[PDB]
């Protein structure tokens, strides 16, 4: 018996099974839909600071493997699970759940009434919580920890979860064939696009070398004024963590950005950057969109796509600015989900287009980017 | 765009009667769009040969058609309703063939008639097995080498091409009809014969062998916009080789890494986009090498199906709702969810926070010459669903909701048993219907999970699950019940363990368990499904029981509750008109005011639809589960009457729980059941009986049955013994000892008790004589031979019986009537499988007005007393699975083995006799030459039956002895050899087409034997045959019928009864 504790702010209990790591785990607690895409989902930046509950019970059927993480480490600050398998069955696999969990040291729980909590966030709206896991996880301290838990609202992780100094990305999209490709070498790549690392999806940039691009990852923090020094044939605005808010650097510099005729395409963080950037404003949802069968319709085409969602913040559609003309909304609760500039080649994505984990449906919104890089370039 | 304008008339294809794999389904299915046309202001036309569908309840559409499915049939429906489009996608393999008939027979061009859901094209793209293959190259999608055959001659190519084993696939064919698997040349030879002839295209795909690979599902639905959705993914338990329909099944997928599943929804939608799927659902089919993710995809469904069924239980999308939706123009953005409350739209990919599990029921008991080990051509009768928080959870439940007596992994072998390990090995490596258990016996006899995938091919992601679970009862066994504290206790029932499997481990009776449960206050709680992993509330009230924290029953406080127990799986003997039952039950009920709360788990039924019930409990159908939910919901009754065995059986167990059991008592249920408990009341009654003894030894049946005389009917299966040296015969291979009534007429009489009236449903009169079960005999409402003077005798009988057994609500009583006299056979103090032929032929709903009684109100007060006669004749016919099981002999005889049953209706009962039989999809002809061979005791009347053939034109053929019977009638017909005589004997004749009919009767288990071969023949090479006199009669008589003369639909046939 290796007892795990999980509180929630409200001071609702969930007494279940040590998974992972001793130790505690205080962060904000959301839910994910996604029934497969587990160990991605767990490397992904965008979860720092959030304990990260899995709405499907079986977490673990396929093990791990390292083409299936996201990022150079597990963000989420804990894991929230109904069931961990006995085994993992899956020739991909490399490490089961537990003890990958405990390599990354990351407090998970198991065996808990998972469906109980997601219905009580999505009744009363996202907590901070804590989990305790060790010989005898005192309740009290939990609660203590988790109502202790500043708060995601106002949080700026995009500078935590930064990349220190600038590099390169030349690799490309995974295969069942051949698995991650070797990098490719820069002459192969036509364009050349500056991306500001806000925690960076890893799928995001292999995507983007797919369709020609050669990267350079650049931290949250660079100045316009240096990126534009790069010549860019466009610029790329990541997911991530926290609050898009407080980040005072981003804003100032993509207005920078938007005074040139250079294409920028925002994703999730980028695309709330994008949206402030522009006038607009953004609000913290009630317990937001974390799932990979949110439907979104594209306005303009009238045609819906599943895709994949992670975000607890959005921009507010009634406070857009003129110059920024809705083009993508949920179809599960009418939000926010794309827009572009009326008068530049400006545009994000509130979702996920390079999913992983999760539909395919959003690849394209990568295609226009592309588009408006030609076209940038045929100038 | 919004619904289509161009259109006014629908006319939807009916799947017909049910059969081994293609059964309930299509009830639900076909319900569910007309429900939903219905309720998009349509005027819907549709057609069912099987009356026991609610599809085919007159309030349900517009014109029914209780009518055979036939191209010229339905023809005449077309022509007669003009209707603007035809949906053939909700009615089965049947729908799709007749659909594409229809457009080859140019009937559609004729009328008018758009192809809606799917085109022509599309389906035949899908169904043609060459054009499939061809379509996924052209996609870049994978599939197993094969080659396209037409003929014995290329198959026999393509064999050669692929090698063994190879598997046989017919285009055109589902439910793996006419295909297999061929491990050499013998067997290739069987099947592929068996499958050319069965395929309405006469062609086949050999393919080379996967099995052993992973199985997967993919259930789904594209819009006209281009909108494209997976409903459901299914993981298959048992791998490639055992047919998904045959297979233990669960949603969602398991074993898929995410990137592995993608590609696979990738695949799914471009196989839809490629067959030209664009406004409907499709099932597709895929396999999956576990040692590296190899995707190979297997088939297309252009329809719904027994998966798609599964898939809407599993997720709570209704998927033929929304596919009849998108059928008339709707996109799926423009439609709503249903159980979300209609707060989000359809136009989303389900997410589940729980495991479903299916599992095939059987019935081998009920063949015993046929092959029992699974493969690629469906062998079940139905299927049972359960829902967990795990697979454990899941899965054991589901075994104990699954009718066959288990409680979860009972043992199959003795652990004491030195060939326990050989025999488990073998039921291992060759999978039958027993596997799931055998597995489970593996590990208690020293088997490891490496072990046993290596023999099974089974996911070891499922075997250690089991493998744990045995562990687990091993403990149980140690500890016996003073170990079962509260907390291990919870932990055994959140892994799914039944009380009853602990009591047996623990050698306590299952009471005790369920005491110490109370004792510990452990309880299950409800969660309810909402097709989005709780992210979203919902209205809908369909839930599964769990051990957990959080309870989502809330029950109502506010109303007076009905609970409605369902039969569980059906099986032979045991199936839809059951369902149909409970599900009047609960539709009648509700629209009284009651607050109707329905029990069951069959995902093919209509009854487990959430629309049909203000609360459905997707539970096994057992007393603990019941009680379960008896004790958090405090319903004012319970109807144990409606659901076949399974709840009949739960009757008295339920009252001794303080259940509030409402109509006829179990007591007065066991009255009627207990054989002894009859014998009296019948007495009692002063009523006709057939003697009987209870003999314990053999010589004292010897004795005893020379008291009662013969012939004999030794009911312990049942067997009719004819002699003394029959009766030992028996006895060596084999108690109520019964006189068999001979020579007499079989009758059923559906009634209604409300204990100051007794209401007639029914007199029907059957074709095939006692002896043939009742449920395999065709049947006459009104009787077409027996005497006014008869029948009102058992009316009078009926009423003396309910009365004294107190009946209340219905009952159904069997008759046997030999020289004027009436015999009482036994009585049914519930609703039985007659019901719904009864309430269709007469317009009564007989299951409403039954409930409305159990509930209080009497058939006084619902003004309903007086029994009716049609105008028409109504007949029913019955349809045999022998087909899927030809090592098995044809024969009628005392016990039932059919799975479905049609409805004729004729103003003569030549005509609804003819419509009947056609309805049952027999190759009678009206010419040619015709087969005789019949026992001593019909020789008599063969003259008769030979001359009425003659008058037709038919040219006869006959046996010896016929023959010599014949001669002396002045008959002369072609001799014919018996197989031992010489040649040609009748098998050569049969097997070259000599023959168009075949008349063949016998008696005694010898001359059974050797007479097998007219019979198992006449069945391979399709000609009609009957094996009954009285059936070669009414044969004789619908010669002189034109079942296509005139259709009329179920609204007309109801207004001309006064
Ligand atoms: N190449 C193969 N090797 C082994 N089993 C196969 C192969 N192809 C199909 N099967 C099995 O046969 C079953 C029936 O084939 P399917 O194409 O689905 O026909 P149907 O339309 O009659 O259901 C599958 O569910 C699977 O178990
Ligand atoms: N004594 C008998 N004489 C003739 N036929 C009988 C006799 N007993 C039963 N049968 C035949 O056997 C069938 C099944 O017997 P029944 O008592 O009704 O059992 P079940 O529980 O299967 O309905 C009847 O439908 C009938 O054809
Ligand atoms: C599957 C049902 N049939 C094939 C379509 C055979 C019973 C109808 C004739
Ligand atoms: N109602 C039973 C089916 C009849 C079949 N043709 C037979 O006589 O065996
Ligand atoms: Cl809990
Ligand atoms: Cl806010
Ligand atoms: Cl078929
Ligand atoms: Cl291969
Ligand atoms: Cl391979
Ligand atoms: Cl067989
Ligand atoms: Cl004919
Ligand atoms: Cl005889
Ligand atoms: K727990
Ligand atoms: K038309
Ligand atoms: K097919
Ligand atoms: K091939
Ligand atoms: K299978
Ligand atoms: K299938
Ligand atoms: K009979
Ligand atoms: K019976
Ligand atoms: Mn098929
Ligand atoms: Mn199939
Ligand atoms: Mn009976």
């Amino acid at each position: 018996i290796k007892s795990a504790l999980l509180v929630l702010e409200d001071g609702t209990q969930f007494h279940g099974r040590a998974i992972g790591a001793t130790g505690s785990a205080v962060g904000e607690v959301v839910f994910n839909t996604s029934m497969t895409g587990y160990q991605e989902i767990l490397t992904d930046p965008s979860y720092s600071r959030q304990i990260v509950t899995l709405t499907y019970p079986h977490i673990g059927n396929v093990g791990t493997n390292d083409a299936d993480e996201e990022s150079s480490q597990v963000h989420a600050q804990g894991l929230v699970i109904r069931d961990l398998p006995l085994i993992a069955s899956n020739f991909r696999n490399t490490e089961d759940l537990s003890s990958y969990l405990k390599r990354h040291n990351i407090v998970a729980i198991a065996d808990i009434d998972t469906r109980k909590l997601t219905r009580l966030l999505r009744e009363k709206g996202a907590q901070n919580g804590c989990i305790i896991a060790g010989d005898n996880p005192d309740a009290a301290l939990a609660l203590e920890k988790a109502r202790a838990f500043p708060g995601l609202n106002g949080m700026d992780l995009a500078k935590e979860v930064t990349t220190a100094e600038a590099y390169s990305w030349t690799q490309g999209s995974w295969t069942l064939t051949g698995g991650l490709p070797e990098a490719k070498k820069e002459d192969e790549l036509p364009f050349h696009v500056v991306a500001y690392d806000f925690g960076a999806k890893r799928n995001i940039l292999r995507m983007l070398v797919d369709r020609g691009c050669r990267l350079t990852i650049v931290p949250a923090q660079t100045s316009a004024e240096d990126v534009l020094k790069m010549n860019p044939d466009g610029i790329f605005l990541s997911n991530g963590p926290g609050d898009p808010a407080p980040c005072d650097y981003a804003i100032t510099a993509i207005q920078k950005f938007l005074e040139t005729d250079i294409p920028v395409f925002g994703i999730c963080l980028g695309h709330q950057l994008l949206a402030l950037a522009s006038g607009a404003k953004t609000v913290k949802m009630k317990f937001g969109h974390h799932g990979g069968n949110h439907p979104v319709k594209d306005v303009e085409k009238n045609v819906v796509m599943i895709t994949a969602q992670n975000h607890g913040f959005a921009v507010d559609e009634a406070t857009l600015p003129a110059n920024l003309r809705v083009t993508h909304k949920s179809l599960f609760d009418g939000t926010l989900q794309g827009i572009h500039r009326t008068d530049k080649p400006a545009f994000s994505f509130q979702g996920h287009p390079e999913a992983s984990p999760g539909p395919h449906d959003a690849a394209p919104l990568f295609d226009h980017f592309i588009e408006l890089i030609e076209q940038y370039r045929k100038t | 765009m919004p619904k289509r304008t161009d259109i006014k008339s629908i006319l939807i294809l009916g799947a017909g009667p049910i059969v081994i794999g293609q059964a309930c389904e299509f009830d639900y299915s076909g319900a569910q769009a007309c429900k939903a046309l219905r309720e998009e202001g349509y005027r819907v036309i549709l057609v069912n040969s099987n009356p026991a569908t609610i599809m085919t309840d007159p309030e349900m559409a517009d014109a029914t058609y209780i009518e055979p499915i036939h191209w010229e049939v339905v023809r005449k429906i077309i022509e007669k309703e003009r209707p603007d489009a035809v949906l053939p996608t909700m009615g089965g393999q049947t729908a799709l063939n007749c659909a594409l008939e229809l457009e080859r027979q140019g009937v559609l061009e004729e009328f008018g008639v758009t192809m809606i859901g799917a085109t022509a094209d599309a389906i035949d793209k899908a169904e043609d097995r060459r054009r499939f293959d061809v379509a996924m190259k052209k996609i870049g999608l994978e599939t197993a080498r094969s080659g396209i055959a037409h003929t014995m001659e290329e198959a026999l190519a393509v064999a050669a091409d692929v090698g063994f084993p190879c598997i046989i696939r017919p285009s055109f064919t589902m439910g793996g009809s006419g295909g297999g698997i061929a491990y050499n040349r013998e067997e290739f030879e069987e099947i592929c014969a068996r499958g050319l002839d069965l395929s309405p295209t006469k062609e086949l795909l050999i393919d080379e062998s996967l099995i052993g690979w992973k199985e997967y599902e993919m259930e789904v639905v594209r819009d006209k916009n281009d909108n494209c959705i997976i409903v459901c993914s299914i993981e298959n338990f048992d791998a490639m080789g055992i047919h998904t329909g045959d297979s233990i099944t669960v949603a969602p997928a398991q074993t898929l890494t995410d990137k592995e599943y993608q590609i696979m929804r990738n695949a799914s939608m471009a196989v839809l986009r490629e067959i030209g799927v664009e406004t409907g659902g499709s099932n597709v089919q895929f396999a999956v090498n576990p040692k590296n993710g190899r995707l190979i995809v297997i088939e297309m469904n252009p329809r719904v199906s027994r998966s798609s069924a599964l898939a809407s239980k599993a997720t709570g999308f209704p998927i033929a709702k929304v596919a009849a939706k998108l059928a008339v123009g709707y996109t799926l953005d423009e439609l709503m969810n249903d159980i979300t409350g209609g707060r989000t739209p359809a136009s989303f990919e389900p997410s589940i926070d729980y495991v479903v599990t299916k599992i095939p029921r059987f019935n081998f008991e009920k063949f015993a010459g046929a092959n029992d080990r699974l493969t690629t051509q469906m062998k079940s009768v139905g299927e049972v669903m359960a829902i967990g928080r795990t697979q454990q959870e899941s899965l054991q439940k589901a075994l104990r909701g699954l009718e066959v007596g288990a409680t979860g992994f009972d043992p199959k072998v003795s652990l004491d048993d030195p060939e326990a390990l050989t025999k488990i090995r073998r039921e291992l490596k060759d999978a039958g219907a027993d596997r799931i258990w055998y597995i489970a016996d593996a590990f208690r006899a020293g088997l490891s999970v490496d072990g046993v995938f290596n023999l099974t091919n089974i996911d070891r992601w499922f075997l250690v699950q089991i493998e744990e679970l045995v562990r687990l009862e091993e403990k149980v066994a140690e500890v016996g019940i003073t170990g079962l504290n509260a907390d291990f206790l919870r932990q055994l029932k959140r892994k799914g363990f039944a009380d009853a499997r602990l009591a047996k481990l623990a050698g306590v009776r299952e009471a005790e368990i369920r005491k110490l449960r109370d004792q510990y206050d452990l309880h299950p709680v409800y969660k309810r499904v909402d097709t989005c992993a709780a992210e979203f509330a919902t209205d809908t009230a369909y839930m599964y029981s769990t051990y957990e924290e959080e309870c989502e029953a809330n029950p109502s406080t506010d109303r007076e509750k009905i609970m409605v127990l369902g039969g569980g799986p059906n099986r032979i003997g045991q199936g839809i008109e059951f369902d149909y039952c409970c599900v009047h039950a609960s539709l009648a009920l509700r629209e009284d005011g009651y607050e109707t709360i329905m029990v069951n788990c069959n995902p093919e039924t209509v009854s487990t639809d959430y629309d049909t019930s203000d609360r459905l409990y997707f539970e096994p159908v057992t007393l603990e589960d019941v009680l379960e939910i008896v004790r958090i919901e405090k319903p004012k009754g319970v109807i144990v009457q409606y659901g076949g065995q399974t709840p009949l059986k739960l009757a008295r167990a339920l009252e001794a729980a303080g259940v509030p059991v409402i109509g006829t008592s179990p007591d007065a249920i066991d009255r009627a059941e207990d054989r002894e408990r009859f014998q009296h009341a019948v007495e009692r009654l002063k009523l006709k009986q057939p003697a009987n003894a209870t003999v314990t030894a053999i010589e004292m049946a010897v004795e005893k049955a020379k008291e009662i005389g013969y012939p004999l009917v030794v009911r312990p299966a049942m067997e009719i013994v004819y002699d003394e040296a029959d009766l030992r015969r028996y006895f060596q291979t084999a108690v109520l000892l019964d006189h068999f009534l001979d020579d007499a007429v079989e009758v059923d009489v559906d009634a209604i008790c409300d204990g100051e009236m007794v209401l007639i449903g029914g007199i029907m009169e059957h074709i095939e004589q006692a002896g043939v079960h009742s449920g395999d005999s065709a049947c006459s409402l009104p009787a077409y031979t027996l005497s006014q003077e008869i029948q009102d005798v058992m009316r009078q009988q009926v009423q003396k019986l309910a009365f004294e057994l107190q009946v209340r609500g219905l009952m159904n009583v069997q008759f046997a009537v030999k020289n004027n006299e009436v015999y009482l056979i036994e009585v049914n103090p519930r609703a039985a499988r007659t019901v719904p032929f009864v309430s269709k032929a007469t317009g009564v709903p007989l299951a409403k007005v039954a409930a409305r009684v159990m509930a209080g109100k009497s058939l006084a007060e619902q003004g309903v007393t007086k029994e009716v006669i049609p105008p028409y004749y109504s007949v029913k016919e019955v349809v045999l699975p022998f087909n899927k099981f030809p090592g098995v002999d044809p024969l009628l005889g005392p016990e039932m083995r059919s799975t479905g049953e049609v409805m004729g209706v004729g103003r003569t009962f030549a005509e609804a006799f003819a419509k009947a039989q056609l309805g049952s999809n027999s190759t009678m002809k009206k010419h040619g030459r015709a087969l005789l061979s019949v026992r001593e005791g019909d020789k008599e009347r063969v003259v008769d039956l030979a001359a009425k053939l003659l008058k037709q034109g038919f040219e006869l053929d006959a046996t010896h002895g016929t023959a010599i019977v014949l001669g002396e009638a002045g008959i002369n017909p072609r001799l014919v050899n018996k197989v031992h005589e010489g040649r040609p004997h009748i098998q050569d004749r049969i097997k070259n087409g000599e023959y168009t009919y075949i008349i063949n009767t016998t008696s005694g288990r010898r001359a059974i034997e050797d007479s097998r071969v007219i019979r198992r023949s006449a069945l391979q090479y399709k000609v009609h045959y009957d094996t009954t006199l009285n059936g070669g009669f009414a044969t004789a008589m619908a010669l002189n019928a034109d079942a296509t003369e005139k259709v009329i639909s179920v609204q007309e046939m109801h207004a001309q009864i006064k």
